[PDB]
């Protein structure tokens, strides 16, 4: 539109425009300042009056000369969606950075979108198996579910997710989305390479995963709207295509973080810790745009870089509200060398109900929880005084628990290189059997190191023989 | 004499240039000045005051522009005339910076004449995209066996060295530079590293010792030193890593392999904290500003192993974080950890308990290390990380584990620990490291009583070279052990061990 | 938008006055009447130069206004509304501030440009005239834009010269060259 | 001196023109600071405290801050729907719900 | 060699004080005026070159 | 049952359970999901109370579950900080007690 303005201020990457026209862009409209760097996309976020909007700048603001011409693009920027977005990596603005040339599309849809209504909902209950034992026992996935991974890098945030992609998405047939906010560039390049190698993308062949990647080098403002862009691609699959979808988001602390950065500049009194006062609302919008409607089921995976593992920091706290399963992974358990490093007393799922996983499973899980909690409870006593100064009943419990802890160690398949141990995949039905036996102490009579880093119950036995030799 | 030449240079300066615009300074102090005018200014321009100090415009506000002084307040004065340099903040880059100490501005604090530099390049430059990257494969050999097996590091690889204050933190990096002296005294450009040592927040005295140390080891001729001492102004310190990385990127964008060691980014955090507070931007978590994550991430991601199409570029990154009495939970450390791939946590307890280098193996990881690792050092390194995490477990419960199996591991483990130790500032050759690891892994080091392990190492190496350096040359080129080489080494190792 | 965007501290008031009276086209008239009352304010020493600063009421402020508009029977009506505004906002310290700002905007409408030729000491008129000519001749002064050039005494700078106007300056000073010389012989 | 809510150049310029609010702004008012889902409108000089105000965009917003400047109407709406300079018409009812 | 380098530095700081002596000479002389006239005409030439 | 700050999926599960146990008939669900405006979230408990008061006033006995008041506080925090009143300790407004107490 010939609606133009000039740049009154450039206070950080929260540029302010002065619309000299009496026509004013509306809130969440987008503006393009044409630069010798290409274009700069800004998005209107406040009207400060006197015909001066205050605009978030999606790209870097190095070199801007005040008074420079602004031209109004109008409305939320509309990304391009389609089957021709399958196997493409798109920039925040949407430009294909995987250089298969400009993505031709049918429908271009606005980045901002409203979340589906309470009327439009469908309640899932279908278990989705992972084949990861600890996951299966404690908090199994579910089709359409919103699963969440807490704990920062120090668990190797990416590594857990990669296993999920390797297992779940090779058996998923519908579309799948990886949207990586603030993802460290080399790891992203690795993922792209791996995906092409595992044929989930083929650039001459077909693709069935699509990619949005936002690198952590990208200016904070860009990082703020990477998520919203991905959600649009997801909406096209969920709704218009109707086909079932997967979704991975790594890392949504970076989404919050980006918001926290802009908040001060925006002109907001920063709430507790430093998070934006609009933290709750912003979290709300994102997490209600990934729901399982009657039009489609989208299984979503959220990765939170918990700052120093303080869950009490408000951003991790507000994530808990929008998740139906969580698998908090602890640095301590990582130090214990357990990969997967999932904390077992800090995992939960709504899918751990006894009518869902069956009473026998629930009973089995119950006993594990009690045993491990006892083991954690006696950690004080164990450290201060020996285990032979514990009760006869307790020393058995402790010995069982030490075995359970080691048993939980399953070789990782995607980290097969890093662990240096060939990976494993263990069926859920098999998992229940294996734990049942361990709880009855049937095969408890062999080294605790035999339980360490192995798959199924049968494998423990064989490795006991190996150790015996 | 030299004075006559300088006077000739003085005769050679005399401008007549028109000033596009000036400003006049308003309220000034807090290392920011508020200037009236500068309406045609570009953002992040460099302005030069009439005190000769230069500053970077940060906040371009309606009717005023707020410079940030890269330089002392004392020099700048109220109502002083600010002249536009007219250029975004750039620093000289080129081939001539090798063997030159420079400060952040690029002034030659070495004083080996005005710097020879091909170009200048903007202080902040966007990191290369996904498509520009290519997975690492070439090694960087640090000369510390642990930091070559337990943590293998490669070309263009982001990695982290974290640990406790002045445990000779610097020495760990110095040894890498020293080890790669013979690779850099090579004629193969690919195996040449041009290493940049960024000294931020360090005593000018300490830096002078470092320079002298480097020139004692005559390593200066392949290396640049950038300096932003503690005395140097906090905004200069803030821009100091970014500027250093630009110089590094010129090498990277020559395709040439390089390394840049940023000592200490923890001091960059304190500097940015100071700057932020003095910009009256609200304090973030742990009172470190909210954009501190962004600051580190933008810096770190400018190091890359560029794809063969885009040049085959490499610029390895080792950034040195000063933990306050350990405890990796701490906002600044965690923020760094998340960016970096791999950590080299160092343990104070082990340092005190005479393990130099004090490489904690519980908290040292390399998250992309094995790709870099040479096949020789994959074969000989038979899950030594696992083995010593069996030693770690064994000694956990030793004080119980009286099982002969545990004891055998303990005997191996303790003895293996002895092999890890290396007298700092004397790094071992890669070729030489291959047999040592063979010996210990293949358990021929139980054949050596713990006390005499140090003797064994030197003697074993002398024996091997004298017996047949043919083997060592072969693994030097092959970088793999054939069944025959492996057997020859097993046989030879048995021969020395016995003797 | 109206020529010259200043938007000073209470200069939004000046801007408002400028554009409002510019569409009345009585900006010269306004400016003249404002000058006339401003001068008689300056020449009013008890109050409005000794109670320029407030401590007065709303009602007393209003009654101070009534005396001020009693002195002039030619006072436009936009600046009588401006006086009302100043009374209502109870600012009188930004009375001369607005006067100066409205003046800048006004003389922008006139197209008069301002400059300064700071020197250590005040210099010859022959030099002044030659420089004024030169500056008008130069593209620096546009045509349809007048030049006001003020030599100022700035003994703070010893020797040297600086020509200044239109925020674009040529500084051929002694101090900078001495500085540079010194610096280069400290190399 | 200080910031004042009548600094806004459009309000201010009307005052110079001898133009006043004209008391339409006892029951209407023109939005002039908006964004963050919080608006502040100039006018509404009669307005019950805690009243519900029907934004001309069509949203409803309760009013929780009343200032001699600009009465701060907390929007129940969405930003994208809202635009600046809009008129707002007082519901005339303190917030109320159907109960049965 | 060490003393030689020191002597070169010493010469440079001594000649720095010679600059000070010259500064006092220029600011004394009505070259302070007469070379200002030269600067004036030089700026006239400069500004005419616009 | 008042559900403030909770996702639609949570609410949907609740209505599914209540309908399963066939009790939705005597239940009223007042909801203000997480997405819905922070002012609406703030307003939601006080209007839930009003709905309850109709029963109470009518002389009938009823029970109101306020899940979660913690999310009301966050909402009032957002609201207060964007009405720019100086915030109380822990950033929750200084008159948070008055609101919750009433």
């Amino acid at each position: 539109t010939p609606i133009t303005g000039k740049v009154t201020a450039v206070i950080g990457a929260i540029v302010d425009v002065h619309f000299e026209q009496s026509e004013l862009p509306a809130i969440l409209n987008a503006l393009e300042i044409k630069t010798p760097q290409g274009k700069l996309v800004l998005e209107v976020a406040q009207h400060l009056g006197e015909n001066t909007v205050r605009t978030i700048a999606m790209d870097g603001t190095e070199g801007l000369v005040r008074g420079e011409k602004v031209l109004d693009t109008g409305g939320p920027i509309s990304v391009p969606v389609g089957r021709e977005t399958l196997g493409r990596i798109i920039n925040v603005i949407g430009e294909p950075i995987d250089e298969r040339g400009p993505i031709k599309s049918k429908l271009r849809k606005p980045i901002h979108a409203d979340p589906p209504s309470f009327a439009e909902q469908s309640t899932s209950a279908e278990i989705l198996e992972t084949g990861i034992k600890v996951v299966d026992l404690l908090a199994p996935y579910a089709r359409g579910g919103k699963i969440g991974l807490f704990g920062g890098a120090g668990v190797g945030k990416t590594v857990f997710i990669q296993e999920l992609i390797n297992n779940i998405a090779k058996a998923h047939g519908g579309f799948s989305v990886f949207t990586g906010v603030g993802e460290r560039t080399r790891e992203g390049n690795d993922l792209y390479r791996e995906m092409k190698e595992t044929g989930v993308i083929n650039l001459e062949g077909e693709s069935k995963v699509a990619l949005v990647f936002g690198q952590m080098n990208e200016p904070p403002g860009a990082r703020a709207r990477v998520a919203l862009t991905g959600l649009t691609i997801a909406e096209y699959f969920r709704d218009e295509e109707g086909q079932d979808v997967l979704l991975f988001i790594d890392n949504i602390f970076r989404f919050t973080q980006a918001g926290s950065e802009v908040s001060a500049l925006l002109g907001r009194i920063p709430s507790a810790v430093g998070y934006q006062p609009t933290l709750a609302t912003d979290m709300g919008l994102l997490q209600e745009r990934i729901t399982t409607t009657k039009k489609g089921s989208v299984t979503s995976v959220q990765a939170v870089y918990v700052p120093a593992d303080d869950l009490t920091d408000p951003a991790p706290a507000t994530t808990f509200a929008h998740l139906d399963a969580t698998t908090v992974l602890s640095r301590g358990i990582s130090e214990l060398g357990i990969y997967p490093a999932v904390d077992p007393l800090d995992s939960k799922s709504r899918l751990l109900d006894a009518a869902v996983v069956g009473q026998e499973h629930y009973d089995v899980a119950s006993k594990v929880q009690e045993t491990l909690q006892t083991y954690k409870s006696l950690q004080d006593i164990i450290a201060i005084l020996g285990m032979d100064e514990l009760s006869e009943q307790d020393k058995l419990t402790v010995e069982r628990a030490r075995k359970i802890q080691r048993f939980l160690s399953q070789p990782f398949a995607v980290a097969e290189v890093f662990t240096g141990i060939p990976g494993k995949l263990v069926r859920l039905k098999d998992t229940v059997a294996s734990f049942k036996a361990v709880l009855e102490g049937k095969y408890d009579n062999i080294p605790e190191h035999a339980f360490y880093m192995v798959g199924g119950i049968e494998d423990v036995v064989a490795k006991a023989e190996k150790l015996a030799a | 004499e030299v004075s006559s030449i300088l006077e000739e240079r003085i005769k050679g300066v005399s401008d007549e240039a028109n000033l596009n615009e000036t400003g006049r300074v308003l309220a000034v102090g807090d290392g920011i000045a508020r200037v009236f005018g500068l309406n045609n200014i570009q953002a992040e321009e460099l302005v030069e005051f009439s005190s000769g100090v230069k500053g970077m415009a940060l906040n371009l506000e309606p009717g005023q522009v707020g410079i940030v002084l890269f330089g002392s307040d004392r020099l700048v004065k109220e109502g002083e005339l600010v002249k536009r340099t007219g250029n975004i903040v750039d620093v000289p880059v080129g081939p001539g910076l090798l063997g030159r100490v420079v400060d952040a501005l690029g002034n030659p604090i070495d004083g080996k004449g005005p710097i020879d530099a091909a170009g200048r390049s903007r202080a902040q430059v966007k990191a290369p995209g996904i498509l520009p990257r290519r997975s690492v494969h070439e090694p960087v050999q640090t000369g510390l066996k642990a930091v070559d097996a337990l943590v293998p590091i490669g070309r263009g690889q982001r990695e982290l060295i974290i640990g406790d204050r002045q445990t000779g933190k610097t020495a760990v990096a110095l040894d890498t530079i020293l080890n790669q002296k013979r690779w850099n005294n090579g004629s193969d450009e690919s195996k040449k590293l041009y290493c940049v040592y960024v000294a931020v927040g360090q005593k000018r005295s300490t830096v002078a010792q470092l320079v002298q140390t480097l020139e004692q080891h005559d390593a200066m001729k392949y290396s640049i030193i950038v300096a932003a001492t503690a005395s140097e102004a906090a905004p200069l310190q803030y821009l100091a890593p970014f500027t250093a990385a630009s110089i590094g990127e010129w090498f990277r964008d020559n395709g040439k392999h390089a390394l840049i060691v940023y000592d200490d980014l923890s001091k960059q955090a304190v500097a940015y904290r100071q700057l932020s507070l003095l910009l009256r931007r609200p304090p973030g978590r742990e009172a470190y500003p909210g954009d501190v994550f962004y600051l580190h991430s933008r810096l770190l991601e400018r190091a890359a192993k560029l794809s063969e199409k885009e040049g085959s570029g490499s610029l390895t990154a080792l950034p040195v974080i000063e933990t306050q009495g350990g405890d990796v939970s701490a906002y600044i450390p965690t923020n760094v950890i998340s960016i970096t791939d791999g950590q080299i946590f160092l343990e104070a307890e082990l340092f005190y308990k005479g393990i130099r280098p004090a490489i904690n193996v519980g908290l040292s990881v390399s998250r992309v290390g094995s790709a870099a690792q040479v096949k020789a050092l994959k074969q000989v390194a038979g899950s030594l990380k696992l083995f010593l995490a069996q030693y770690r477990e064994v000694a956990a419960f030793a004080q119980s584990d009286l099982d002969a199996s545990t004891k055998q591991t303990l005997v191996r483990g303790e003895r293996l620990t002895q092999l890890l130790k290396q007298n700092q500032y004397s790094p071992l050759a890669t070729e030489e490291q291959v047999p040592l690891i063979y010996a210990g892994v293949n358990g021929h080091l139980d054949g050596i009583e713990l006390s005499r392990i140090g003797e064994f190492e030197s003697s074993f190496l002398s024996y091997l070279k004298s017996n047949h350096n043919e083997l060592l040359t072969e693994i030097r080129e092959k970088g793999e052990l054939s069944k025959e080489l492996l057997a020859s080494l097993k046989s030879a190792t048995e021969s020395f061990v016995a003797t | 938008p109206p020529p010259v965007r200043l938007f000073g501290v209470e200069g939004t008031y000046a801007t408002a006055l400028y554009q409002a009276a510019a569409k009345n086209s009585s900006i010269d008239a306004a400016f003249q009447s404002l000058q006339k009352v401003e001068s008689t304010v300056k020449k009013n020493p008890k109050l409005g130069h000794l109670l320029l600063n407030p401590a007065l009421s709303l009602k007393d402020r209003n009654s101070v206004i009534d005396a001020i508009v009693e002195t002039h029977k030619n006072l436009d009506g936009y600046v009588v509304n401006l006086l009302k505004v100043l009374s209502e906002n109870n600012r009188l310290g930004c009375f001369e501030k607005i006067a100066s700002d409205f003046g800048v905007l006004n003389d922008a409408h006139n197209g008069l440009l301002k400059g300064t030729v700071t020197s250590a000491e005040p210099l010859d008129p022959k030099s002044f005239k030659r420089i004024e000519k030169a500056l008008s001749a130069s593209k620096l002064v546009g045509q349809g834009k007048s030049l006001k050039l003020e030599n100022v005494v700035k003994p703070e700078i010893k020797g040297g010269l600086i020509v200044e106007l239109g925020d674009k300056t040529v500084d051929l000073s002694i101090s900078t060259k001495i500085q540079k010389l010194n610096k280069v012989l400290e190399d | 001196t200080k910031a004042q809510p009548t600094e806004v150049s459009s309000i201010l310029e009307e005052r110079i023109k001898g133009v006043s609010d004209e008391a339409n702004l006892n029951e209407t008012g023109r939005v002039l600071a908006v964004g963050d889902g919080i608006a502040r409108v100039f006018g509404l000089n009669n307005i019950q405290a805690e009243e519900l105000v029907e934004f001309s965009s069509g949203v409803k917003g309760m009013a929780l801050n009343l200032e001699p400047g600009q009465v701060g109407i907390v929007l129940f709406g969405s930003d994208r729907l809202v635009k600046e300079g809009e008129l707002v018409k007082r519901t005339g009812n303190i917030v109320d719900v159907p109960v049965g | 060699v060490r003393y030689e380098a020191s002597l070169r530095q010493l010469e440079q700081r001594q000649l720095a004080k010679s600059v000070i002596s010259r500064v006092q000479s220029e600011l004394g002389n009505p070259k302070f005026q007469e070379k200002v006239l030269q600067q004036s005409i030089s700026e006239i030439e400069q500004l005419l070159s616009k």
